[PDB]
């Protein structure tokens, strides 16, 4: 031995602290952390309200799964300086306002943001659950004016299905690597209750990915 | 005899490389805290079983081959056969419990990994090992005792209870073919569940096919050529069962190397250990 | 951080009674509680030990086996079941809370406790004098000598100094020799080397008069010295 | 706004301008001087003996 | 107006750089000739403290040279002992995204600054023993980068927005707003006499400040990218800053100019944390590459490596008495080297 009695009591306290840490880590790993992002004046507050300073963490459980949702878009600082702290998030909930296409322009600024975020070295393997907002208003605005203004390389006409497919494929093609990650897109609007269902499904798909990676069955 | 002793040294080098691989993979599990996850306790148990089989089978089978017959005693030979066979069954049932782990991981990943905690893995590995032992070891050692005479010859010492295949075939089937059937079934379902992106499916299906076909090709021949002898003996001469033994031992050799190579972190820790020296 | 105990009273010899203490206002789970009992005309002696999470349980040699002590963290109460009552068992029991870590002050708060009455290989702590006469405003020194050296390999001695008032429960004074506790004035000080230890009081107030106590913590009989009264 | 910000910038600039400064040779001599005085007291520089090294055991 | 002021500012900058060139007569490399080198220095892992489970961002030795404070990616701030590798305290903070570890000189308080522009002061030695939130310092608009302690009453906090601050502990309001900077702020280390402290810019500007007056005294430049960590020389007269340019650059406060750079061709990865040793002969600097390096402050020649981690060394600190040094990287493990 050659330890004092109070030293042995202290090592017992250290063992208790380690046990509490193990319990906390076990209950925290099962939790899913979803990094929310977006462009300027995005509907991040709206999509947060649909579910259920600096970071505003969101607590909510769906289908026996506690989710972590982090509206980091309200930071106003250099991203590449603290975005390394967000390595290991289960998914990155991206927010792009569809209707703000005619509005430097917001769509191309958001495209540069997406290119950086998806091609950042910290998020080499973290899947991105892309969201597109205000489908009805975007359809009305496309019927009003053609999408060619934002896209000089557009080849289609002014119809909802073709316009949505064009912007979806343009955003999807932005990834430099597509084997390690995936881009899940959901066209969502104000009156879309199925958003939590799609988030759940995308989290299930990505966590199946993560578990299969961990098990080494790959 | 120089060529034969060279072949013996080749088998010994195979034993050395497989035990080195097992000890490296378990040291990698130990040193790396992330690798100490509950999903790797099964792999650690398999690595330990592979150490046992590789260390205590190769040299004794070579010293069986050196004279053709068994040079050592009957009791020590029966103990060695019992230990080798029980560790083989332990390895195969551990692989089965690994397959069950995979099925529950992929099929239900929302709640199962939280539900399993860490007691479940230990209970599974202990239950698998003890079930293998109680299923196989005492019949192996006590078949000669029950009859009271050495049914197998004293010079060519072997496994005892195959003298009557009627008691062997059913329990051998229950110990191997049922694991074969259910492991193949679980892997088919794991592909089908991962169906619910296409390159991921192709490559996970390729890996599960690789593991399953390695298991089949390196375990089935022995346990079909031990089954077919229920009506004849001269059909399969003595020298033939050497390839079956070596085939099973190659299965044991390739299980850890393949499982480690299938994960990036395992070889990353291997490179770290090599750099540390 | 009050600690209040319940139970006890007049019990026929050999009976069984439950002695429970209530904890409020402080984190019970992390702390390791203690029981120390005092006869009406005798000094104190350690009885039982509990640890955080109930992992470690210790008893005195005299009270071994006969007593059982278990803490209930959700209930925030520690209770001790009392068996085989004898004339050596009748006393008033003190509820003691302690936390063990680097820089901690174990045995810092002592509850009021309750009294239990019945029909009627250990290192020694010795005190040179008792009922020593002293004058207010002077300097008084009291010696507590241990048979076993208390310095240990860590280099820290383990004598704890406690102060008792008439009608008041004791409080911690020196959580380790030459280390003063919180809530205690700077007049009190401690010094010693090897086994020969002493407590020096630079100035004496009217309140700080009574029986002083010393113990050890290297090993577990947790012996106390016979108290020293201070006479005006 | 911007004019006042630039004005305080230039005010600060002359603030660091008017300071008195020592020669870089004197500064280097002083940096070395602190090292020599505390060279023996530095434990990482020279291997500390085992008995008085408390982190080894 | 604007043109005249900008052009006179440029003239002043030209004047100050010319005057600095006038002061720089002989470089430190020429000054320290014919001096005995420290030689190869090898330090083994005395302890590996494995309490944590996620990335470690900051760590600060205590004045007693006995206790360690280690932040982590998770909400844990478990306080460590060094000799007996126990866990003295486990602090379950709320803003899990932390990057600061401040240990009070008296050993009574420990402070952490989350990414949510909040610096939280934690009491340690309290009645009813457990760590409790002493005060929640608020008033910043950016994430807290590094925190120090003047004493138990005052705390200096670097922030993501280009402003440091000297706070008040009793009343949450800050007494002085240190917004005389531009860019972002990362590091700050006080002098031994707790009078002057520097700022770690995001645009290569190590600014010395004055705690009582409230404005800069000496502006420093010389890097081409953001500077991450700063640590004062033990005298408190000089300091060396580690940028993302893989260059350690040692300054002084009486020539306001460089003394020497520490850049090797092999290393391209930047410096995350830098911390001097006692007597300031050594210059311990963490690195983005999975390795930590030992330098010499008088001669640029490199001492032995300090490697052994699996991820980038995100924090580094040396004991006040100087006995040993602990390293904290993004692997949960923290290694103490002696
Ligand atoms: C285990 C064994 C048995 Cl039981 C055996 O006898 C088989 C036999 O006669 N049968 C078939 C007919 N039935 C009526 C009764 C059982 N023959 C060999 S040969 C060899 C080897 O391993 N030979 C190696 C060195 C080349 C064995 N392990 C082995
Ligand atoms: C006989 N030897 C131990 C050499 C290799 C073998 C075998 C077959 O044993 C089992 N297969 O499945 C379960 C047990």
């Amino acid at each position: 031995c050659t330890l004092s009695a109070e030293d042995k009591a202290a090592v017992e306290r250290s063992k208790m602290i380690d046990r509490n840490l193990r319990e906390d880590g076990e209950k925290a790993a099962r939790e899913v952390k979803l990094l929310l992002l977006g462009a300027g004046e995005s509907g991040k507050s709206t999509i947060v309200k649909q579910m259920k300073t600096g970071i505003v963490e969101t607590h909510f459980t769906f289908k026996d799964l506690h989710f972590k949702m982090f509206d980091v878009g309200g930071q106003r600082s250099e991203r590449k300086k603290w975005i390394h702290c967000f390595e290991g998030v289960t998914a990155i909930i991206f927010c792009v306002a569809l209707s703000d296409y005619d509005l430097m322009n917001r769509m191309h600024e958001s495209m540069k943001l997406f290119d950086s975020i998806c091609n950042n070295k910290w998020f080499t393997d973290t899947s991105i659950i892309l969201f597109l907002n205000k489908k009805d208003l975007f359809e009305e605005k496309i019927k009003k004016s053609p999408l060619t203004i934002c896209y000089p390389e557009y080849a289609g006409s002014n119809t909802y299905e073709e316009a949505a497919a064009y912007i979806q494929c343009q955003f999807e093609d932005l990834n430099k690597r597509k084997d390690t990650k995936e881009i899940y897109t959901h066209f969502t609007c104000a009156t879309d209750t199925k958003n939590v269902q799609f988030v759940f499904d995308a989290v299930t798909d990505v966590i199946i990915k993560n578990n299969l990676k961990d098990c080494g069955l790959f | 005899t120089v060529e034969m002793v060279f072949i013996a040294t080749v088998t010994g080098s195979l034993s050395l490389v497989t035990v080195v691989g097992n000890i490296l993979v378990m040291l990698s599990i130990k040193v790396n805290r992330q690798l100490q996850t509950v999903n790797n306790y099964f792999l650690f148990s398999l690595a330990c079983a592979d150490l046992i089989i590789g260390a205590f089978s190769m040299n004794l089978y070579t010293v069986y081959i050196i004279k053709g017959y068994w040079p050592l005693g009957a009791v020590v030979c029966d103990l060695w056969l019992a230990l080798d066979y029980v560790v083989s069954n332990a390895s195969v049932m551990n692989l089965l419990i690994i397959s069950f782990d995979r099925y529950f991981c992929v099929t239900k990943p929302l709640t199962y990994p939280a539900r399993r905690t860490t007691k479940m893995a230990g209970l599974m590995i202990a239950a698998a090992w003890v079930l293998s032992f109680v299923l196989w070891a005492p019949a192996i050692l006590f078949w000669q005792f029950v009859v009271g005479k050495r049914t197998v010859p004293d010079n060519q010492c072997f496994i005892q209870f195959l003298s009557n295949p009627a008691v062997t075939f059913g329990t051998a089937i229950a110990a191997f073919y049922l694991p074969v059937v259910i492991m193949t079934v679980l892997y088919i379902h794991i592909s089908l569940a991962s169906r619910s992106m296409a390159a991921r499916e192709r490559k996970v299906t390729r890996t599960i096919f690789a593991i399953l076909l390695a298991f089949i090709l390196t375990w089935t021949p022995y346990n079909v050529m031990v089954l077919v002898n229920t009506f004849c003996q001269s059909c399969i001469p003595d020298t033939v069962w050497s390839i079956g033994y070596w085939l099973c031992y190659v299965n044991s050799t390739i299980n850890p190397a393949c499982y480690a190579l299938c994960n990036a972190t395992f070889k990353k820790t291997f490179r770290h250990l090599l750099l540390c020296q | 951080v009050q600690l209040v105990e319940s139970g006890g009273g007049l019990v026929q010899p050999g009976g069984s009674r439950k002695l429970s203490c209530s904890a409020s206002g402080f984190a019970f789970s992390s702390f390791g509680m203690h029981w120390v009992r005092q006869a009406p005309e005798k000094g104190l002696e350690w009885v039982a030990y509990i640890s955080s999470g109930s992992g470690t349980i210790y008893y005195a040699d005299t009270v071994k086996g006969r007593f059982t002590i278990s803490r209930d963290d959700p209930k925030n109460t520690l209770f001790l079941q009392m068996t085989s009552l004898r004339s050596e068992d009748t006393a008033m029991y003190y509820c003691v809370r302690s936390i063990y870590y680097y820089g901690s002050s174990p045995f810092d708060f002592w509850g009021q406790g309750t009294t239990l009455t019945v029909s009627s290989s250990d290192i020694v702590m010795t005190q040179a004098t008792s009922s020593v006469p002293v004058t207010p405003g002077e300097s008084v020194s009291i010696s507590c000598r241990s048979s076993k050296s208390l310095l240990h390999s860590n280099g820290n001695t383990y004598l704890y100094w406690f102060l008792q008032r008439p009608g008041q429960s004791p409080q911690l004074l020196i959580y380790r020799m030459s280390n003063l506790a919180s809530g205690v004035p700077d007049r009190f000080s401690g010094s010693g080397s090897g086994t020969a230890f002493t407590l020096t009081i630079s100035r004496l107030e009217a309140e700080d008069v009574g029986v002083y106590y010393c113990m050890q913590h290297l090993e577990y009989p947790l012996t106390f010295g016979a108290g020293t009264k201070l006479e005006l | 706004a911007s004019i006042a910000q630039a004005r305080k910038l230039v005010e600060q600039l002359k603030m660091e301008a008017n300071i008195d400064r020592i020669k870089v040779s004197k500064a280097a001599a002083d940096l070395m001087a602190y090292c020599e005085a505390h060279a023996k007291e530095d434990p990482l520089l020279t291997p500390v003996p085992a008995s008085e090294n408390p982190f080894r055991e | 107006e604007l043109d005249q002021l900008r052009q006179e500012a440029e003239q002043l900058k030209n004047q100050i750089r010319d005057a600095r060139k006038a002061c720089a007569d002989a470089t430190l490399s020429q000054i320290t000739n014919n001096i005995d080198p420290v030689g190869r220095i090898q330090m083994r892992t005395r302890r590996t403290l494995r309490g944590h489970l996620a990335k470690i961002y900051a760590m600060h030795w205590g004045t007693d040279s006995r206790l360690l404070v280690s932040a982590s990616q998770d909400g844990k701030l478990i306080i460590w002992d060094s000799y007996t590798t126990n866990k003295v305290h486990a602090i379950p903070l709320r803003s899990s995204w932390v990057m600061t570890c401040a240990y009070a000189p008296s050993g009574n308080y420990v402070a952490c600054g989350g990414l949510d522009n909040i610096c939280s002061i934690y009491n340690l030695k309290t009645r009813e023993g457990n760590v409790r939130v002493s005060r929640e310092l608020a008033g910043h608009t950016g994430y807290l980068s590094c925190c120090r302690f003047l004493d138990d009453n005052q705390i200096v906090t670097s922030s993501g927005d280009t402003t440091c601050a000297l706070w008040d502990i009793e009343t949450g309001q800050q007494t002085t707003t240190f917004t005389g900077h531009t860019g972002d702020v990362m590091s700050l280390s006080l002098a031994p006499d707790t009078r002057l402290f520097v700022s770690g810019a995001c645009d290569a500007s190590a600014k010395l400040w004055d705690v009582r007056e409230g404005m800069c005294r000496q502006t420093f430049t010389g890097h081409e990218s953001d500077i991450n960590a700063i640590c004062f020389f033990p005298n408190g007269n000089a300091f060396a800053t580690g940028s993302d340019d893989a260059t350690c650059r040692l300054f002084d406060l009486r020539a306001d100019q460089e003394l020497m750079t520490y850049s090797h061709d092999n290393i391209i990865c930047g410096i995350t944390s830098v911390s001097f040793s006692k007597s300031g002969r050594l210059l311990l600097a963490g690195y983005d590459d999975f390795n930590c390096n030992v330098w010499d402050a008088l001669k640029a020649d490199r001492a032995g490596v300090l490697a052994g981690h699996d991820n980038r060394v995100s924090c580094l600190g040396v004991t006040d008495d100087g006995m040993a040094v602990a390293t904290g990287s993004w692997d949960s493990f923290l290694k103490i080297w002696n």
